[PDB]
């Protein structure tokens, strides 16, 4: 047995900010073995092992890899520890040739192929999490993310790729944050803010602050849900801490139900890997050579990943042995790329599960989702992401059976008049539309006999078809949304401004020219009656013409604060109402309210004038002036009145149609029923 | 003669850019060893300096560094380092080898800390040198409010990060903070809106062309801003493109540029023997194959401080060096304490240093028409600033304060229209005067009995108060008080309504008895009821909610002086509570009664002859008084906010109102009464 030695270099981080390399060095060693004894792979050579402590901290592996460098033999490949000490070695090991094979560093920052060109880990990096979360996002339909971060910079490299993630699946970032070391004006951001997913990430001891700062803002509960990392230890805010004015039995209903993602280093199945080994057995076998417990030694979950990066170098060195390695130096670059294209296309079976790179020098691995349930977590769920392969285990206990949504959903109901109050209305029109046409028709009937053909005909008809369709006006003016649809609310809107205009007009118009006459000829000839009539007539529908010209009419919505339904607990309800306007309402009935309520009150006083002096036996009225009392104290009271109470649902339609119907009854009662009274009663 | 070997990492090819750095420094330091061998300064050995070639890069210069330990010579100080990262990389190691290391152009700011970095010194200032520079910039001009304005790149971020912190504890806030990466002006207009007149600026050659034609496009330059900037960019910087060259040559006068000061002036004899400006003149007859850079007499100096260095240590140890390796430690704390220990003149100034950083000079540049020019200095040992009179100028006159003033400026009207319309009123009040003077003479008369002659005396005082009002109309602003003017408009509205209410009602009444009187085919309680229901409803309205003062204010809009304060015009107006109810109550109950009346009063359109002789002309006075009170009441609802005319045509339309109406009631009786 010749067995010439190929060696391997290495630094083990003993302390620092991260004591990996308690429990990373044996479990290298013994890996070692694995590869020594097999006489399978690698027949006649034999991997030895040169490291040096780190400490996690480049100002000694400056020293440390001179060290190595320069010393007598020829070292083949580098193992560093940290992030930083392997960031250092790796830029630093392209002047010599040297393959670098992390297996604990997971920083962003070492997926660049352009500075690192010779880089390899198995530890994945910190960039693995953001597809497990975004298929935790397409899943429950989220669609607005906030984001608060500590402002170190793998976190930063961390959520600058997580946007350039999920701008491609439809979902966008709204808040962004960031903190040193006091938590207090982001989260009031958020609570102002008012988001409510909330991706945070954060070390272990700024999240016991900023976790029972939430509490005391009071930004957890029902609606809203965390996201956080999982290699926390599982008692973080159970433990004891004086940096806060906080209490261990409060804050754990702070943490309620929060997910977590976590990439797995140990298999969990138990089938049998290339060594022949499960790992239960693996556990079972280290925990023989450490000398202590598990829980209290530094890097123990890291331990299996190192074992896989001994045994990837293994089988990059069987796909290759055909050039010898008893003969490599520092300065010939084709051994190194004969190693390069060999671990470049590496796959198999470890303690870690799958072995397999990426094209950026990274390691694709499972993703494992679990959930705090009641003070401890509970697994609910893994992930593969190379070949997008979800497996759910139906354990995400929520508060109301379903997660919450993101932003609370608006419903824009709208507000209708009570039927009712529309149908007896319209009944009451329809009997008052067949008593002016019995009315009309009595009054056409008698047209010879000399009462009513020398007193005034053709014009207490032209009054009663003037209030024939005052009356008819009042069924446009309840149709909105019950009965009626939409894109025909200006046939609506135009036919209830022609009729009540006309019917107004018309009626008014004869009624005062009959007081006007009397009134002028006593103060010392159908024709000029005429004349006054169709004057009046036509001025009014030349201004409504005008208001058909220049400014017509059309449906508009306006909206009061919103509401609450108490049948659920979060919905926002805001009520619509729509009627028809322009753009220059107030004023442009303004213009009519005021003609007509001049030209009112200018006939009442002729009315009262000519009230018993009238000695005028051709005319033959003497309540055409009650007609005119009536009416002007009715349409004077209700013209203000709905314009005032525009904004309220029905009592704006009740109180113009109730006006419209008593000042069509009694301006037909009065002037018509001693017109029978005195001819087929007294017959 | 044993030599003492100093290990030099400089940038010495031409495919670099900053290797032009390291060789216009290597004629210096080539002058400077030549005299410690001539006067003998290390009399037991002599000085040798090796230099080595990093190339700017992270590998070559850990590459090129690991090479010089191990096949060099025993060294003892590492001399140089140009470039950050690998002044970064080599300076976290050197604890190691106790190795100490000199720098002279890594002015990254990363390098002051202690805890990382413990055995470094450097001779030039860092980046965070200018701020403890600007801010005694602003105390010698008392400005105190600022604008910053910063790049997204690491290496400005520490520079503003610093100056938050310095700017701490003083009479100095940051009204504003700002970020940008490739868009600069939406920022530089957020700047503008809140407007702001003094920018520190952090930002590479690039941003500054683009920053300053965005300022163009949003005129922030004059006598109004301030640009302080900084000031280590290339000299024409403005010719390398899509914006117009006189443009930017005329938005980009007069800002401030800060920077480190290359040699010094005080013109005494350093530890050489030399002055700073024959040194510069050996250094320029050297050089004469490259360019020179601006970093060679911080060179010369880290040379002297390195010579002084090894001869205290020397002069320490033998009281107890070619032994030296890097496993000896104690020589290591030596020479950390001795370079410690420095303070002496050097060609740019008094070399000390204060934790691991040089105290040097700051200086200050202005940008003239063609070129920046040295306006000042600063002194950072002493804390002093000099500034230079006769060289720093602005645009204007003062230097330019922070944020304008405001200024009141009520408007007034102007007294000779006023005193023109007072004239008019009193000759109005003598010819009303005259006339109840003459109808009050006259009274026993048989043309005077038959027309009621005491609704003429009520016509006249209605006329008389309606011209008393003028004199109480528009005593406003500067003219009274701030206590008459809750009590004078309330007495205004008190008395106008009044002087309306008689003589309309006078009228009105004479045209309804001449109605009554011809449809049937004593008086003064018709204005007694109408004056007792205008005097409710003016008790209501002073018991109630009386009318008080309330000011009206503009938006600040004019500039007309000249002396560059904005003025913020406002008005004076004695409207309290709702203002749309019990002015349009007031004003319906009038038109509705003016309605009536003249209604009336074309239904006679004169027919009556014989009770009441004027008939005729008052109810033409009646049409009269109708419709100009409209217009007047409808154009002073219409200019309600500019002064001088609205007063103007309400005493124009109130005199021709009242001067109409009494004479169409009183000319007849002249001419019949003379005659
Ligand atoms: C017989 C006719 C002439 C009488 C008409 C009365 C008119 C002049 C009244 C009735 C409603 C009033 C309008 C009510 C609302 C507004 C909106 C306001 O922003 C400007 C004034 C304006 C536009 C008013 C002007 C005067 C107005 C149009
Ligand atoms: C604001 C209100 C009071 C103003 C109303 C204006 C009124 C008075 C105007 C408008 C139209 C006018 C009428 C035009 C036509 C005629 C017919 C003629 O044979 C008798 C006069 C008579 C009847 C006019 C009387 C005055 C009249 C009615
Ligand atoms: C704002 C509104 C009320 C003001 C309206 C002014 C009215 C009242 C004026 C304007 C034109 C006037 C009319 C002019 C012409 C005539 C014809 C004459 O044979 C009878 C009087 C009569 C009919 C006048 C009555 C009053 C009159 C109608
Ligand atoms: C817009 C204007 C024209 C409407 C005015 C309405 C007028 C005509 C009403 C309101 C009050 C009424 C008066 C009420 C009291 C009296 C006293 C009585 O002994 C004679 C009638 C007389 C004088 C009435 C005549 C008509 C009258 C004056
Ligand atoms: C808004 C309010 C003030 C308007 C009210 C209009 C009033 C004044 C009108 C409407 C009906 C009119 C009445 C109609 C009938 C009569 C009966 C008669 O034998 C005496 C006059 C008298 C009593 C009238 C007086 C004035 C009157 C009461
Ligand atoms: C003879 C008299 C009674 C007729 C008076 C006509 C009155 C009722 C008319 C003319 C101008 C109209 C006003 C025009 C403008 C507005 C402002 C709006 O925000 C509320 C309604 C309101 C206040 C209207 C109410 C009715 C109104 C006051
Ligand atoms: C304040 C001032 C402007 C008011 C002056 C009132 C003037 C206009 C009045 C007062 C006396 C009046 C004069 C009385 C006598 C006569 C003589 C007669 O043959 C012609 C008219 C004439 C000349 C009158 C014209 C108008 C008159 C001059
Ligand atoms: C003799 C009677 C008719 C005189 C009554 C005077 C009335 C009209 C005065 C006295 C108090 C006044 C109210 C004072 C306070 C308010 C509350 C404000 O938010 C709306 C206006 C309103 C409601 C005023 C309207 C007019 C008002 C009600
Ligand atoms: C003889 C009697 C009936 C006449 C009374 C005139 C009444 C109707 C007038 C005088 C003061 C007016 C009120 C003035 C102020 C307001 C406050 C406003 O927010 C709603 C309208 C309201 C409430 C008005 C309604 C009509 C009103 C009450
Ligand atoms: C002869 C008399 C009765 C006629 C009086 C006409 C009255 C009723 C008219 C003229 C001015 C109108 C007011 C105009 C302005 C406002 C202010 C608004 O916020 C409420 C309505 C209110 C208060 C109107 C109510 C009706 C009103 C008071
Ligand atoms: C006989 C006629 C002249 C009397 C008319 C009364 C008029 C002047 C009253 C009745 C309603 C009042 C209006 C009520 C509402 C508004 C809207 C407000 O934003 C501006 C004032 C304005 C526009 C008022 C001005 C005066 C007004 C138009
Ligand atoms: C807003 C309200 C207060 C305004 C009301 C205007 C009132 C005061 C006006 C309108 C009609 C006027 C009346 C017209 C007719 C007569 C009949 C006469 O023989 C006595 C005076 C008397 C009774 C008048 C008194 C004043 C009067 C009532
Ligand atoms: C500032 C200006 C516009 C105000 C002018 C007031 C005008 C409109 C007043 C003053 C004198 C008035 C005139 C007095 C006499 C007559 C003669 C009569 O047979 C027809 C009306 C007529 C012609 C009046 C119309 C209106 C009139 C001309
Ligand atoms: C404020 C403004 C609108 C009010 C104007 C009042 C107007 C309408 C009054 C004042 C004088 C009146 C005129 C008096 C004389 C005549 C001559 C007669 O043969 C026809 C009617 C006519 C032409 C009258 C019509 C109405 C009239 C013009
Ligand atoms: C027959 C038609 C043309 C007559 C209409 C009379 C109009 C011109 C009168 C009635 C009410 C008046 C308005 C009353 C209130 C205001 C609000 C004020 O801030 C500006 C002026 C303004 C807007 C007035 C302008 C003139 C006005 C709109
Ligand atoms: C300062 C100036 C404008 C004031 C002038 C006052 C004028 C308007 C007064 C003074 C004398 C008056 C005139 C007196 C006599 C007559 C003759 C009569 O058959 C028609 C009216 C007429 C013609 C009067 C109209 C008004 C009159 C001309
Ligand atoms: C899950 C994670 N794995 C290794 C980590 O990614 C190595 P890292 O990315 O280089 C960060 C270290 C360095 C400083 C001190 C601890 C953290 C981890 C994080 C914190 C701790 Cl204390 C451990 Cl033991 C492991």
């Amino acid at each position: 047995s010749e067995r010439r030695a190929v060696y391997i270099g290495a630094l083990f981080p003993m302390s620092g900010g991260w004591p990996g390399g308690q429990a990373c060095q044996p479990a290298v060693e013994m890996a070692l073995e694995d590869v020594n004894s097999r006489r399978d792979i690698l027949p006649d050579y034999e991997l030895k092992l040169i490291h040096h402590d780190s400490k996690c901290d480049p100002g000694q592996a400056t020293k440390y890899l001179y060290e190595l460098l320069y010393n007598d033999p020829i070292k083949i490949i580098l193992m560093p520890g940290c992030s930083s000490v392997s960031t250092l070695v790796a830029e630093a090991a392209r002047m010599w040739n040297l393959i670098v094979l992390s297996y604990g560093s997971s920083s962003p920052a070492l997926s660049n192929r352009q500075r690192f060109p010779t880089f390899f880990r198995t530890h994945p990096s910190a960039t693995l999490h953001n597809p497990t979360r975004v298929k935790l996002f397409e899943k429950w339909g989220w669609k607005k993310i906030a984001t608060i971060q500590q402002t170190t910079e793998v976190f930063t490299s961390t959520l600058d790729d997580l946007e350039e993630r999920v701008k491609e699946a439809g979902i966008e970032i709204t808040f962004r944050q960031s903190f040193f070391s006091d938590p207090a004006v982001p989260v009031k951001n958020l609570k102002r803010q008012d988001a409510r997913i909330i991706v945070g990430l954060f070390y272990e001891t700024e999240a016991r602050k900023v976790f029972c700062e939430v509490y005391k803002e009071r930004l957890f509960g029902k609606k809203y849900v965390w996201f956080l990392i999982g290699w926390y230890a599982d008692n973080w805010f159970k433990i004891y801490d004086p940096s806060i004015n906080c209490t261990v039995d409060e804050m754990t209903e702070a943490v309620e139900g929060h997910i977590t993602t976590e990439i797995v280093m140990l298999n969990p199945a138990n089938t049998r890997s290339i060594s022949n080994m499960t790992s239960q057995e693996f556990v079972e076998k280290l925990t023989k050579r450490l000398k202590r417990h598990p829980e209290e030694t530094g890097g123990f979950q890291e331990a299996p990943l190192a074992y896989d990066a001994i045994w990837a170098l293994a089988l990059a060195l069987n796909k290759t042995s055909g050039v010898r390695l008893e003969d490599f130096n520092y300065n010939n670059q084709t051994i190194t790329d004969q190693i390069y294209r060999a671990m470049n296309s590496s796959s198999f079976e470890g303690v870690s599960g799958h072995v397999v790179f990426d094209a950026s020098g990274s390691r694709m691995a499972w993703t494992l989702i679990e959930q705090l349930q009641g003070g401890s977590y509970k697994k609910i769920g893994y992930y593969d992401s190379t070949k997008d392969d979800l497996s759910w285990s139906k354990t995400d206990k929520w508060i109301g059976g379903s997660p919450p949504a993101d932003q609370t959903l608006v419903i824009k109901t709208f507000r209708f008049l009570s039927q009712k109050l529309f149908i007896s209305v319209s009944v009451l029109s329809s009997l008052g539309i067949v008593l002016a046409v019995v009315c009309l028709s009595f009054n056409i009937y008698n047209s010879h006999v000399r009462y009513i053909q020398n007193s005034q005909p053709n014009l207490n008809n032209l009054t009663a078809v003037g209030c024939s369709l005052a009356l008819a006006a009042v069924f446009p003016l309840g149709l909105d949304g019950y009965h009626i649809g939409r894109n025909q609310f200006p046939f609506v809107c135009q036919a209830r401004l022609w009729l009540l205009g006309l019917g107004f007009s018309l009626g008014y118009g004869s009624m005062f020219t009959k007081i006007w006459w009397v009134h002028t000829v006593f103060t010392k000839e159908p024709w000029k009656l005429y004349a006054t009539v169709g004057l009046l007539v036509g001025m009014d529908v030349l201004t409504l013409a005008i208001w058909q010209i220049v400014d017509p009419l059309h449906r508009t919505i306006e909206t009061f604060a919103k509401e609450e339904p108490k049948e659920d607990i979060d919905v926002s309800i805001l009520p619509q109402l729509e009627h028809c306007s322009s753009r220059k309402m107030n004023t442009w009935l303004g213009i009519f309210y005021g003609y007509k309520g001049l030209l009112l009150l200018l006939g009442i006083f002729l009315a009262y004038e000519t009230k018993s002096v009238s000695t005028e036996k051709i005319n033959d009225h003497r309540a055409v002036g009650m007609a005119i009392y009536n009416v002007a104290v009715l349409c004077l009271i209700t013209a203000p009145v709905t314009m005032i109470l525009s904004s309220q649902q029905d009592a704006a339609f009740a109180f113009a149609s109730l006006a419209i119907v008593f000042s069509s009854y009694i301006t037909l009662v009065v002037l018509f029923v001693p017109k029978m009274r005195r001819l087929i009663t007294r017959g | 003669s044993p030599p003492l070997s100093i290990m030099g990492l400089m940038p010495l090819t031409k495919e670099v850019a900053k290797g032009s750095i390291g060789r216009g420094v290597l004629p210096a330091v080539e002058l400077a060893i030549e005299q410690i061998r001539n006067e003998s300064l290390l009399r037991p050995y002599f000085l040798d300096l090796r230099l080595y070639d990093t190339e700017c890069d992270n590998a070559k210069g850990l590459k090129a560094f690991y090479d010089a330990i191990k096949y060099g010579p025993n060294h003892l100080m590492v001399f140089g380092g140009v470039c950050p990262s690998v002044t970064s990389i080599i300076a976290e190691s050197l604890q190691g080898w106790n190795l100490v290391q000199l720098s002279f152009a890594a002015t990254t700011p990363v390098l002051a800390d202690k805890k990382k970095y413990p055995y470094f010194f450097r001779t030039v200032p860092s980046d965070n040198a200018v701020n403890p520079a600007i801010l005694k910039l602003l105390k010698h001009y008392q400005w105190k409010r600022v604008g910053t304005l910063t790049q997204d790149v690491q290496r400005f971020s520490e520079v503003r990060n610093d100056l938050t912190g310095v700017l701490y504890g003083e009479d100095i806030e940051i009204s504003d903070t700002e970020s940008f990466s490739n868009d600069p002006c939406t920022s530089v207009k957020k700047l503008k809106g809140n407007d702001v007149r003094i920018i520190l600026g952090q930002f590479d050659q690039n941003m500054a062309a683009k920053v300053f034609c965005c300022a163009y496009e949003e005129n922030m330059y004059g006598s109004k801003y301030q640009w302080i900037i900084p000031g280590w960019y290339e000299p024409s910087w403005w010719e390398q493109s899509r914006c117009l060259r006189k443009n930017l040559l005329a938005a980009m006068e007069g800002y401030i540029g800060v920077d480190f000061e290359p040699l010094s002036s005080k013109q005494i004899k350093t530890i050489s023997g030399k002055t700073p400006q024959q040194y510069e003149r050996e250094y320029n007859n050297k050089r004469s194959g490259v360019g020179p850079s601006k970093f060679h007499g911080y060179a010369y100096d880290g040379i002297w401080v390195i010579a002084k260095t090894l001869q205290r240590a020397m002069e320490t140890l033998h009281a107890s060096i070619q032994d030296f390796n890097y496993t000896d430690h104690t020589l290591g704390r030596i020479i950390l304490n001795a370079m410690n220990e420095t303070n002496f003149f050097g060609v740019t100034g008094q070399v000390v240093f204060r934790n691991g950083e040089r105290m040097g000079t700051i200086k200050f540049t202005q940008f003239q028409d063609s070129r920046e020019v040295k306006v000042g200095e600063y002194n950072a040992v002493a804390d002093t600033l000099e500034i230079i009179n006769d060289t720093i100028r602005f645009q204007g006159s003062e230097p330019p304060k922070d944020k304008t003033i405001i200024l009141e400026q009520l408007r007034k009207i102007s007294l000779p229209l006023y005193s023109i319309l007072s004239a008019l009123t009193i000759l109005g009040m003598i010819m009303a005067s005259a006339f109840l003077f003459f109808n009050i003479k006259n009274r026993n008369q048989k043309l005077i009995k038959m027309s009621s002659p005491y609704m003429n005396n009520l016509i006249i005082l209605g006329g008389m108060l309606s011209y008393a009002s003028i004199f109480l109309f528009g005593l406003d602003g500067s003219f009274v008080s701030e206590k008459t003017f809750e009590t004078l408009c309330t007495v205004r509205t008190w008395i106008l309504t009044v002087g309306y209410t008689t003589a309309f009602g006078a009228m009105f009444a004479k045209t309804w008895r001449v109605h009554a009187i011809f449809k049937n085919v004593k008086l003064l309680v018709i204005v007694g009821g109408m004056l007792l229901i205008d005097l409710c409803i003016l008790i209501c309205w002073q018991a109630v909610d009386p009318l008080r003062r309330t000011v009206e204010k503009y938006s600040m809009e004019p500039d007309p002086a000249g002396r560059d304060i904005s003025i913020r015009p406002l008005l004076e107006h004695c409207e309290n509570t709702h203002m749309t109810i019990w002015l349009g109550i007031v004003y319906a109950y009038k038109g509705l009664l003016m309605l009536f009346g003249c209604f009336l009063a074309w239904e006679t359109r004169n027919v009556s002859i014989p009770a009441l002789n004027d008939s005729k002309y008052i109810g033409m006075s009646v049409y009269n008084v109708g419709i100009m009170c409209i217009i007047g009441a409808a154009v002073s609802f219409l200019t309600r906010d500019q002064p001088n005319v609205q007063f103007c045509i309400v005493a124009l339309v109130i005199i021709f109102c009242s001067t109409i109406t009494l004479c169409l009631v009183f000319v007849p009786k002249l001419i019949t009464l003379r005659t």
